[PDB]
């Protein structure tokens, strides 16, 4: 739940 | 015709010698203990040693003529002598007639006081061989180091703006991650005050322990310094300031209740962390993405912050804040006293 499934650039 | 920076330096040392002046002896003499010949001392190591790594090659830095060297020490001699003057002159104990052996017998000052000047003679000159590159040749620690920066700017106003941005900036680089590195005297500090950090409210108003002075003064910059950039993030991203308070109390329990996460790592880092895990949990949320380009624009912002994190091996934010920072500071995040915003 807190974690962040984000990716980069 | 010089360069702007190096006819300034030339203007600032004009008519002066590398030797103390008149005025300065006086002052030496008057002590119950004369500093001259253990200042001469440190200054004749320091120009050998840099002398010695100017003209020898790294592999990341060519080597260098000696005349170069020497005429580059030269200058700072020079400086040094005038800004230990003008220290001397203004000093507290001075105007009230007080004996000065103690406060002109403590080596780091005059390490330090020698090296900013030869830093601010590389810079002058567009050096090459970039800060941290002095300090590192002639062991000092970036702990100790950087309270002489503060000194200089206020005892030298011949300095122009850029060089006081310079030396500001690599004030900065000290209190952002070279005072934080493993093996930094900050931790000495710090252990033999029983690992107590302390807080902001603590530092920002106004028989101990060694170095509680020292550990007072390093994060009240730290906090001022992490305080301008949150306020500029929070700009950026257009957050209320009851989240900026909240970001600013994460980001404070992270350097007081979990300090050892910023060991080899950066300020910013911590900070970025603390922005994105409380925008979540108040539900005000912001993407570490908009974060981060948000950061971006800042002037210390580099690539390498949060692309390039240490985890263990190296890993962008994102993979240090989910395998790191979440568990750590989770129980205090989930629990949303604030503390106060400088």
């Amino acid at each position: 739940d807190l974690y962040c499934y984000e990716q980069l650039n | 015709e010089f360069t702007q920076s190096v006819s300034r330096l030339q203007s600032i040392v004009a008519g002066l010698k590398n030797a103390p002046s008149d005025q300065l002896i006086n002052i030496f003499e008057s002590c119950v203990r004369n500093p001259v010949e253990n200042i001469m001392k440190i200054l004749k190591g320091i120009g050998e040693t840099f002398c010695q790594h100017y003209t020898q090659s790294t592999d990341e830095q060519p080597g260098s003529h000696i005349d170069f060297a020497v005429n580059r020490l030269k200058l700072a001699e020079i400086l040094y002598y005038k800004i230990l003057e003008t220290v001397m002159v203004q000093e507290t104990r001075r105007l009230h007639g007080m004996d000065m052996s103690v406060l002109l017998e403590q080596d780091i000052f005059h390490r330090s006081l020698m090296a900013c000047c030869l830093e601010i003679v590389l810079f002058a000159y567009s050096s090459p061989r970039t800060f941290p590159w002095i300090i590192e040749v002639l062991n000092l620690q970036p702990f100790y180091f950087y309270k002489v920066i503060e000194v200089v700017i206020r005892s030298e106003e011949g300095l122009s703006r850029d060089m006081v941005k310079h030396l500001n900036s690599i004030e900065e680089q000290i209190l952002e991650s070279l005072a934080w590195s493993h093996d930094s005297a900050l931790w000495e500090a710090l252990q033999v005050s029983a690992n107590k950090v302390p807080t902001c409210e603590e530092v920002i108003f106004p028989n101990r322990p060694k170095r509680t002075g020292s550990l007072a003064l390093f994060y009240r910059k730290v906090y001022h310094l992490a305080s301008v950039r949150l306020r500029d993030l929070c700009l950026k991203l257009d957050v209320s300031n009851e989240l900026r308070r909240k970001i600013w109390t994460c980001f404070e329990f992270t350097l007081v209740h979990c300090p050892d996460l910023m060991k080899d790592r950066h300020l910013d880092q911590l900070l970025l962390c603390a922005f994105y895990i409380m925008a979540k949990v108040t539900k005000e949320e912001r993407t570490f993405q908009e974060i981060m380009k948000s950061y971006r624009n800042q002037p210390q912002a580099n690539s390498h912050v949060y692309r390039s994190v240490l985890l263990k091996e190296r890993g962008d934010l994102i993979k240090f804040y989910n395998t790191i920072y979440v568990g750590r500071v989770k129980s205090f995040a989930l629990k949303y006293p604030l503390s106060p915003f400088p």
